[PDB]
């Protein structure tokens, strides 16, 4: 590869590394907020007794889709795009703009009203799946958010770390090619002088 | 590059000065991890020197890994085993700091010339966990290990 | 520097321009419908 | 060196949290993004129009102490011209002390505090 | 390269043509963030000329920073403030394009020639946000701002 | 480099051996998106030979294009259409590898001499999707397609 | 911050003891 292609590529991955690195900290802030709000929700949910739009969250959407499609054999806005082309007929209603902000009781109540008319958080790394109906739906969203936020944090961490690995390789390749251009172009000048 | 590569063949050791270490008030601002030496070998500098040096070299690497986890996750959600190795590491990196006789004029504090034997047994006792009860700031800017205890004693009297 | 991803012209650059073109193909259809309804009504 | 020393620290803190504001966080980090972008507006300057050292400390003093925080980022360029015209026109006595002393004295700081606060109160006339 | 690099010092005004811009379909393929002039001054050409010209270069420069974020996230995930920046920027990119009279056989469209005050007013209205409801395709390869609104009617009828 | 670069013109068939392919374990490390031949033509070898050959080179090219996205983001962010393209490509990469008779002393595995007609049938089945259920390592270092299925049966 | 507080707590321990 020529020196210019190495330079443009090295700049490209540096930016993608810097973007993903910041998203790890942003996902951590939303995760930290999600963990504090989940503590009373566990008391609120268990005492009484889906995912999000945002992608780049490891395997939240595939895990829910697998367990959801598993129940077909027995008988946010992302969940539809994964389904749809396989099961358009069993669709009743759909929601959107989910998983952006932390779901409060007011916004969670909108699902309960329209209905009449989830990945549980184990740890940061590992994760697996009228008024009473408003509690079960509230418990599922809070647990799904904390599982989705932790996966984003982990996915963006791996993206920034994998980008850093490629930058280190390209940095060495750049330095080799940098020296080669300096040495080659000098030999052209010496050959030109010697010919005279 | 040919210039450093040619020079690196003749080098027996390195001493990397860092702004990051200087910004934490640690002088001399020598990076303990990045600085290395050829003679760091059990056969050359003895078995005791190598073991204590590697203990300080390991605990600082582990501290840096655990320091990240604090920024990602939080203060707690750390095993009690880790919080001990973090606490000892912060004492170690402060005990690495030292006041110089050259700087007496503009700083004011007296300089220290720590012997080789006092240096090894100083950090050796910290890794074993003999001075865990002492605070972090007791090891900041002192010569031998005896002054670190004597400095901790000048608090408690004239405390707060 | 800024805009380095699209300058490289790699997988991320081509997927980025494809993403923009998709989004604005959708918004173009929405806005043309808005002009239809505004013109008629 | 008094006011610039604080600016260098706050711009360094802003530079770390640079790509965060591009795309909710705690109040501590919100203050850094507030100061950061507003102090950056003060670094902008028109061509062929150099400012005196006494005039420079005044515009930095306002930004770094936190008089621009409640004001909108768009109006920082506008605030600077209005503030600079005010102090040069009606406060030559204060600028005289900064030149002579070469330092923001205890009295000059309290005097400059009064000028910025009162001017900021009735800004958008 | 030495040949073009040395020539930059001899010029009062420069028009750096880009291949990346040419391959999008934007003609003339002039780089808006790599073309300068000595007369570009508020005292020489007025403050209304300067602010609008610099305003176009600001949003186009910010548009490049967002493109890097869009590569990973996507357009849908971005905020309303960032979506608005890209929407206006892409229209400004296409409104810069213009069919020449000499290049009628190449393009097919009739050639145009926009006055100075018509050019300044066109970009001023787009930055202000008076054509957010109109599509970006209407601004591509047109004369003044009037024909962009006129072309939007033809596209509305076809759709 | 001038020396190898000039040689290309004096050759009817080329066989480019990549280091990256060798270091992965694929022997012989012949680069499928670099090695070329002049007799490779539907008029000479046939349309079945040609269409299957370019089908292999197409899916390997598509797999190579997605390497940047897999490295940074991951396999999870790819669509279901892409997942199948990657899975088959890795199996096609491994089925290209072959144990040599001369390499019996070095590796230990017995050498294999695959006939012409059986070579085309092997890759054709993988492209169509007749061995998607099998694992990847079953295709690694085998003769014909029969031994690849036999190696998968051994695993359980 | 956490270990900064721990410094004050241990300092109170050696305050009461020594």
């Amino acid at each position: 590869a020529t020196l210019k292609d190495i330079t443009r590529r090295l700049k490209s991955i540096k930016n993608i590394q810097k973007i993903t690195k910041s998203m790890k900290m942003v996902a951590a802030a939303k995760y930290a907020r999600a963990e504090r709000e989940l503590k009373p929700a566990r008391v609120y949910g268990v005492g009484s007794l889906v995912s999000s739009d945002r992608g780049l969250c490891g395997a939240i959407h595939s895990s829910v889709a697998k367990q959801m499609k598993s129940e077909a054999a027995n008988l946010g806005d992302k969940i539809r795009s994964i389904l749809h082309r396989t099961h358009s007929d069993q669709f009743l209603v759909t929601f959107k703009e989910v998983g952006r902000r932390p779901p409060t009781f007011g916004d969670a109540s909108v699902i309960a009203l329209e209905l009449l008319n989830f990945n549980r958080f184990r740890s940061v790394i590992s994760y697996k799946t009228e008024y009473s109906l408003a509690n079960i739906i509230y418990y599922s969203l809070k647990e799904s958010t904390t599982s989705e936020q932790s996966a984003r944090m982990t996915a963006m961490d791996n993206a920034s770390k994998n980008a850093s690995e490629m930058i280190d390789k390209l940095t060495l390749t750049f330095n080799r090619t940098r020296q080669a251009v300096i040495t080659k172009e000098l030999i052209e000048i010496i050959s030109g002088a010697a010919a005279l | 590059d040919p210039a450093p590569a040619t020079t690196f063949a003749h080098l027996d050791a390195t001493t990397v000065l860092s702004r990051a270490i200087a910004e934490l008030g640690i002088y001399p601002a020598v990076d303990p991890l990045d600085s290395t030496s050829r003679i760091m070998d059990p056969n050359i500098v003895g078995s005791e020197h190598y073991d204590v040096a590697r203990g300080v070299q390991k605990i600082l690497q582990d501290y840096k890994s655990l320091q990240d986890i604090i920024a990602i996750l939080g203060m707690d959600e750390l095993s009690e085993e880790d919080k001990l190795t973090v606490s000892r590491a912060r004492k170690i990196q402060r005990f690495l700091s030292q006041p110089f006789q050259v700087a007496e004029v503009f700083t004011g504090h007296l300089g220290k010339l720590v012997p080789l034997k006092e240096t090894i047994k100083g950090f050796q006792q910290i890794l074993a966990g003999e001075y865990d009860h002492l605070p972090e700031q007791a090891f900041y800017m002192v010569g031998p290990i005896e002054e670190a205890v004597a400095k901790a004693d000048k608090l408690a009297e004239e405390h707060s | 520097s800024a805009g380095a991803v699209r300058d490289a012209g790699g997988a991320f650059g081509k997927r980025e321009q494809a993403e923009e073109e998709r989004y604005f193909r959708a918004r173009a259809k929405e806005q043309l419908a808005a002009l239809k309804k505004h013109h008629e009504n | 060196k008094q006011v610039a020393g604080t600016m260098k620290l706050e711009l360094a803190q802003y530079r770390e949290v640079a790509a965060f504001a591009q795309f909710d966080l705690d109040a501590a980090t919100q203050q850094l993004l507030s100061r950061g972008v507003r102090l950056t507006e003060l670094l902008k300057q028109g061509q062929y129009s150099p400012m005196a050292i006494e005039e420079q400390v005044a515009v930095i003093y306002a930004g770094v102490r936190g008089y621009l925080d409640k004001l909108e980022p768009s109006k920082i360029t506008k605030f600077e011209n209005a503030f600079l015209s005010h102090v040069i026109s009606q406060h030559q006595a204060l600028l005289g002390k900064i030149r002579t002393d070469g330092k923001i004295s205890e009295e000059s700081d309290a005097k400059l505090k009064e000028i910025v606060t009162n001017f900021l109160a009735g800004f958008e006339a």
